[PDB]
């Protein structure tokens, strides 16, 4: 049937992020079929509204509920509008009703995803973000919306949805896995997220190639990816950089120092390089990122140590500083400064994570008013927590 | 290759996913990932790794001998990860230790592709 072909073309255009082309095609079909059944016109209008809503969601400018509710209401009216006065085939009417039900389910799923994105944007301002709760909510939403729009007509839309949503899940567990000092599942989740991003980029490049073919040989602007895709890529890069910073020793043990440094320099941000530069400039005796293994001296081992192995002599001093300043470290924003006259050592401790502590120890008397070390620690903590990516998402 | 195929028919092999579900993700690894893992295993343990390939290189078999138990990685370019035991699977620590080294090698290869 002509209606099925038009719907398939519109869905294919939507799956390639060509919302404008799909909307134009739907409007042209509705205008050319003004004498057709009312159900077909309602379906075309609902498809145009859904394409506009999908474009808005991809732009991520709503950070949408009203548009999704209107689209769902239109789809429900189309499904319940079993008007035989339009002359359409009964099989075509049943297919249209099934498509309307699938579109309503997809609209509800999109509204849930937008609500989750708004919640993430709101929680971006929090000092600490609970990745486990977000991952659980995403898994519950995916299970609720699982196989809700598995129609072949909605094939490219659903494939465009889950491959994104799961990608977000691939980030979320990673954000938990990095928090729990789990290297293997964090790496697996990062690889899955990178694969999903590459899959989305394949469709983006296909759309760009189609646009270039339609526009001829002119130097047309490349089809930029939507804000959601850019935010996901930035979050994946930040998570990979954080994992490289936390798992620097494991990666460096399998290669040479120069190769490890070159690999770390590619990660944005390169925490290891910045730490090394700060140590060289400030002549810091040691910089240690230690993960708390309690509940999972040995209880707080130095996961990362620069520029050498963790000083055993400064271990009990750091332990005492952490124990005495537990309340200050729990705020995850304050930096604790301690001075030991017996060893003449200056220690600056920060807690960017509830299970991770960054300690800079210098074999000299350093005043607590030295804003350079405090600013460096605050910047490192902000990079580790990564609230800027979620804020800009 | 023919002798290894004939010997595999009279031996007991169990997939990696059967022992631990967390390794099932390795069953979905790509052919390129399998080849990279095989190369990494050959480089790490050249003395204990045996490589058999078809004349057209369509089928490649990598066995990391421990000697009654070994880990066999089979890849068909035109993939599988199972532990081969001469006798039936026991209802032991050395076999687990051998699997741990292979798991670390597979984990190391996966981490390399992410950077």
């Amino acid at each position: 049937p002509v209606e099925q072909a038009v719907l398939e073309t519109f869905f294919s255009h939507l799956g390639i992020f060509s919302y404008d082309k799909a909307k134009d095609n739907v409007e042209k079909e509705r205008e050319a079929n003004k004498s057709a059944g009312g159900s077909w016109l309602s379906l075309l209008a609902a498809l145009a509204h859904l394409a506009a809503a999908e474009k808005v969601y991809h732009s991520l400018t709503y950070l949408i509920r009203t548009i999704y509710t209107s689209l769902h209401n239109e789809l429900k009216k189309v499904v319940t509008g079993r008007g035989a006065l339009g002359g359409t085939a009964p099989h075509v009417e049943e297919l249209l009703s099934h498509l309307s039900e699938q579109l309503c389910f997809f609209v509800q799923a999109r509204m849930e995803i937008a609500d989750f994105y708004e919640k993430m944007y709101t929680l971006s301002t929090q000092k600490f973000i609970n990745a486990e709760e977000l991952v659980g909510l995403l898994d519950a939403i995916m299970k609720k919306y699982s196989s809700r729009f598995h129609h072949p007509i909605l094939s490219p839309l659903e494939s465009s949805f889950q491959l994104e949503v799961d990608v977000l899940c691939h980030l979320l567990k990673a954000q938990a896995q990095v928090s729990e000092w789990k290297f293997l599942p964090s790496l697996v989740n990062l690889h899955s997220a990178h694969t999903k991003l590459q899959t989305w980029g394949q469709i983006f490049e296909k759309q760009r190639e189609t646009k270039k073919h339609l526009f001829g040989g002119q130097s047309q602007k490349a089809v930029q990816p939507p804000h959601l895709f850019l935010w996901l890529m930035k979050l994946k890069n930040m998570l990979l950089a954080k994992f490289s910073f936390y798992f620097h020793e494991a990666l460096s043990r399998q290669t040479t120092a120069s190769e490890m440094k070159t690999l770390t320099a590619k990660a944005n941000p390169d925490f290891f390089g910045k730490i090394s530069s700060f140590i060289r400039k400030y002549d810091a005796a040691n910089v240690s990122l230690i993960f708390d293994n309690r509940g999972s001296v040995d209880q707080y081992p130095a996961v990362v140590s620069l520029p050498s192995d963790r000083p055993v002599m400064h271990w009990p001093n750091v332990i005492m500083i952490m124990t005495d300043r537990t309340s200050d470290l729990n705020s995850l924003e304050k930096v604790v400064h301690f001075y030991d006259d017996k060893v003449q050592s200056t220690y600056f401790l920060t807690r960017p994570e509830p299970h991770f502590t960054i300690v800079i120890i210098f074999e000299s008397k350093k005043s607590e008013r030295d804003s350079h070390f405090i600013s460096f620690l605050n910047e490192v903590s902000l990079a580790l927590k990564n609230p800027k990516v979620f804020a800009s998402l | 290759l023919a002798e290894l195929e004939e010997l595999l028919e009279a031996v007991h092999a169990k997939s990696i996913g059967d022992i631990d579900p967390q390794l099932d993700c390795f069953l979905s690894m790509t052919v390129s990932w399998y080849q990279s893992l095989i190369k990494v295993l050959l480089s790490r343990f050249p003395q204990s790794c045996r490589h058999f390939q078809s004349p057209d290189l369509g089928t490649q078999y990598l066995v990391v001998l421990n000697t009654d138990c070994f880990v066999l990685v089979f890849l068909d370019s035109h993939t599988s990860l199972t532990v081969v035991f001469r006798e039936p699977f026991p209802v032991l620590v050395s076999t687990y230790h051998h699997l741990e080294s292979v798991i670390n090698t597979a984990c190391f290869t996966l981490w390399t592709r992410l950077l």
